[PDB]
RNA sequence: GAAAAGUACCCCGGGAGGGGAGUGAAAGAGUACCUGAAACCGUGUGCCUACAAUCCGUCAGAGCCUCCUGGGUGGUGAUGGCGUGCCUUUUGAAGAAUGAGCCUGCGAGUCAGGGACAUGUCGCAAGGUUAACCCGUGUGGGGUA
RNA sequence: GGGAUGAGCUGUGGGUAGGGGUGAAAGGCCAAUCAAACUCCGUGAUAGCUGGUUCUCCCCGAAAUGCAUUUAGGUGCAGC
RNA sequence: CGCGGCACAUCCACCUUGUGGUGGGUGUGGGUAGGGGAGCGUCCCUCAUUCAGCGAAGCCACCGGGUGACCGGUGGUGGAGGGUGGGGGAGUGAGAAUGCAGGCAUGAGUAGCGACAAGGCAAGUGAGAACCUUGCCCGCCGAAAGACCAAGGGUUCCUGGGCCAGGCCAGUCCGCCCAGGGUGAGUCGGGACCUAAGGCGAGGCCGACAGGCGUAGUCGAUGGACAACGGGUUGAUAUUC
């Protein structure tokens, strides 16, 4: 099956605006005396210093 | 109304739509917060955009001489650059068209309380 | 003939069927060579 | 060409009107000359002078006033000698 | 760009790219470069919009917003009515007949001939006109076949 | 799945050329094209057929009938 | 019907009573094919005139205007040509031709990312590593998924660099990009030896011409003849050094 007609701007945008990135939950951590912000699931690794902070 | 700095990353090799997907997470936040979200966003476009905000913040602090801590990405937007054109062979002798889309990413940060 | 394409290269047969000396052996061939010179083809 | 290297010329058109100058080198193919002090170009380090079109300079007379020049024959060699107008010297 | 004067130096960046400086009349000319339209893609913003069936407009019309002096612009448009795309081709198409995704550019009664007919107009007029050709820097003057 | 010492398969080199070739014959094949290849040229072939033919306004404004027609979805003349 | 604007045809009265204007009547003004009439806009030329680096064209916005095509003004942008009028001439107007070229949408961040051998960990390099390097485990082919030659390709080989294109992801890697280097023969495979099919073919025969065929001859390997083995070595050649 092929598109019968081109979508209007409105219909294309209504669908397309729903393609967005999932926001990551971020929490504050303090390792080595300095503050940083990391995803919550990576807090354990952040405290063990296993997270390259860039 | 607020002192500001601009950075542009021109002809960056990411689709404008994917760049927009990753900048909609950081539009309007502080520079430090935006850099953290982009650090932790799995989307590959987060890299280039992150260094665009970093460059804008650096311009603000070095050329503008203003405080990095009070700095917010006021307006970030990705528009389309030139698109390269490639041919991908398909079945039965058809040749389809691939588009290498590039982006121009503009960031304006301003300093404000 | 499954899978075998029409052009099987062989430079000696290319030269003996389409080569310059083959062209020059007939008036039609010389006409072709002069026509390609006149058009300005690099390859004659 | 009628403007050679050694002779001094006066700029008659451009930014530096009335600029006395001496031709460092002539480019007859491009019809330009390099003149001392003319269109001082501030080049970024890592300030020099850029060539000026020969139409914009007139050869000085070595007797003051600028001039157009023509030629005559010296009768000794048969060579055509560059000479001035306004009493047609040198 | 008139001229490479083609952006030294500093800063972010692995680079790309950019910012500040600097050159330039101009960088609203930065070797992706004159002018820089449209399609198309964002970002910001004013109004509307999540109980409504919409050829997408039109007329009526509140309310907001904006800019000027209750009034008038400009934007929007709750709500009411009316309202079956364009082209081709058909007796008849909104048609579920054809063609068109969009924009920009291009794409179709032209020219020749003392041709033919008819007309408008102008010159000369019982006449009119030359053709080849000849002579002239020409578009002018000759040239009666 | 069929043949697989044979009317076998296959390499290399060669020959047959377009009303011609070749065909254990299917109008098969002759460079992904074959009831007559391909290219260039005649050539801007021709098509009573289909499509298209671009700015404006003002005035008037049809026909889809007759006759004839290798004619009937064309055309001539008439009618309008 | 009322009030106002326009137009066409026709009539009547004044003004050089037809080139016709003015006023007033009267009638008329849906329209496809089609006929007739009158105009708008673009470009070029000529003549005159007038703007233009104190800013032309083109483009954009806004405000105005005309019965229409359309027009003007102002501002922005821009950087060298325009405006008006009498004429002259058109490659003079597009929305449609499954029209042509280019750019860009829609589908859509969708399908797909090319065999059903299968990857993993540690370490390294690096800005960046699922994919590159090293080691080790695991698995797969093994009448090939191994090693070679011919044809074909043409430098893809090696070294050192590179990493925005390419590689169906990424890439620090690469058959990609760049530079330099690299192929050594009396014996190998060919020629300088031989001929097959077939090709060309002195003269020749035949044919209006074009040309066809062919003798002598001369080519033409896929065949005949012909003298090398083993080992070592380079980053890259080796029956060649
Ligand atoms: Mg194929
Ligand atoms: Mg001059
Ligand atoms: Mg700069
Ligand atoms: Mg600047
Ligand atoms: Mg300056
Ligand atoms: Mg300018
Ligand atoms: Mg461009
Ligand atoms: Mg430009
Ligand atoms: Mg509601
Ligand atoms: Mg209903
Ligand atoms: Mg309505
Ligand atoms: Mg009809
Ligand atoms: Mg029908
Ligand atoms: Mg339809
Ligand atoms: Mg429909
Ligand atoms: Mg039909
Ligand atoms: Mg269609
Ligand atoms: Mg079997
Ligand atoms: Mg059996
Ligand atoms: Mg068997
Ligand atoms: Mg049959
Ligand atoms: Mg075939
Ligand atoms: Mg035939
Ligand atoms: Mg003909
Ligand atoms: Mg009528
Ligand atoms: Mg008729
Ligand atoms: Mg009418
Ligand atoms: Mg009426
Ligand atoms: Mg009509
Ligand atoms: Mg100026
Ligand atoms: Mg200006
Ligand atoms: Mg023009
Ligand atoms: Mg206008
Ligand atoms: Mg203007
Ligand atoms: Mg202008
Ligand atoms: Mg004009
Ligand atoms: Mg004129
Ligand atoms: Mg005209
Ligand atoms: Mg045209
Ligand atoms: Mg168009
Ligand atoms: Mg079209
Ligand atoms: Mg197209
Ligand atoms: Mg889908
Ligand atoms: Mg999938
Ligand atoms: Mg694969
Ligand atoms: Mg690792
Ligand atoms: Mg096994
Ligand atoms: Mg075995
Ligand atoms: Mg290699
Ligand atoms: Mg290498
Ligand atoms: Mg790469
Ligand atoms: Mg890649
Ligand atoms: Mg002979
Ligand atoms: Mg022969
Ligand atoms: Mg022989
Ligand atoms: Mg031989
Ligand atoms: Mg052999
Ligand atoms: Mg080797």
């Amino acid at each position: 099956a092929v598109p019968k007609r081109r979508k209007s701007r409105s219909n294309t945008r209504s669908r397309r605006s729903q393609w967005k990135a999932a926001k990551t939950e971020l929490v504050g951590v303090t390792v080595a005396g300095h503050a940083h912000k990391v995803p919550r699931r990576l807090l354990k690794a952040a405290r063990l210093g296993l997270i390259d902070f860039d | 109304e607020y002192p500001s700095a601009v950075a542009k990353a021109r002809f960056v090799r990411v689709s404008p739509r994917k760049a927009r997907r990753v900048i909609d997470l950081v539009r309007g936040r502080s520079v430090s917060d935006a850099l953290d979200i982009l650090r932790w966003a799995p989307q590959a476009a987060s890299g280039p955009v992150a260094k665009v905000i970093a460059s804008a913040a650096a311009n603000a602090q070095n050329n503008g001489g203003l405080d990095p801590a009070t700095l917010v990405v006021a307006t970030v937007y990705a528009d389309q650059g030139p698109t390269a054109k490639r041919i991908r062979p398909r079945a039965q002798g058809r040749a389809f068209r691939i588009r290498r889309r590039t982006s121009h990413i503009t960031v304006v940060v301003e300093s404000r309380p | 003939t499954k899978g075998k394409r029409t052009f099987q290269p062989n430079n000696r047969r290319r030269a003996r069927v389409h080569g310059f000396r083959l062209r020059m052996r007939t008036r039609a061939g010389r006409s072709i060579v002069s026509s390609r010179r006149r058009k300005g083809r690099r390859t004659l | 060409m009628k403007v050679h290297k050694g002779d001094t010329v006066l700029v008659i058109s451009g930014k530096d009107k009335g600029a006395k100058g001496k031709v460092l080198q002539a480019y007859p193919d491009r019809n330009r000359v390099l003149v001392e002090g003319v269109n001082r170009i501030k080049k970024h380090t890592a300030t020099q002078e850029a060539p000026i079109h020969v139409s914009n300079v007139m050869v000085v007379d070595s007797d003051g006033k600028p001039t157009r020049i023509g030629y005559r024959v010296d009768e000794e060699t048969g060579k055509r000698v560059r000479i001035s107008k306004r009493n047609g010297k040198d």
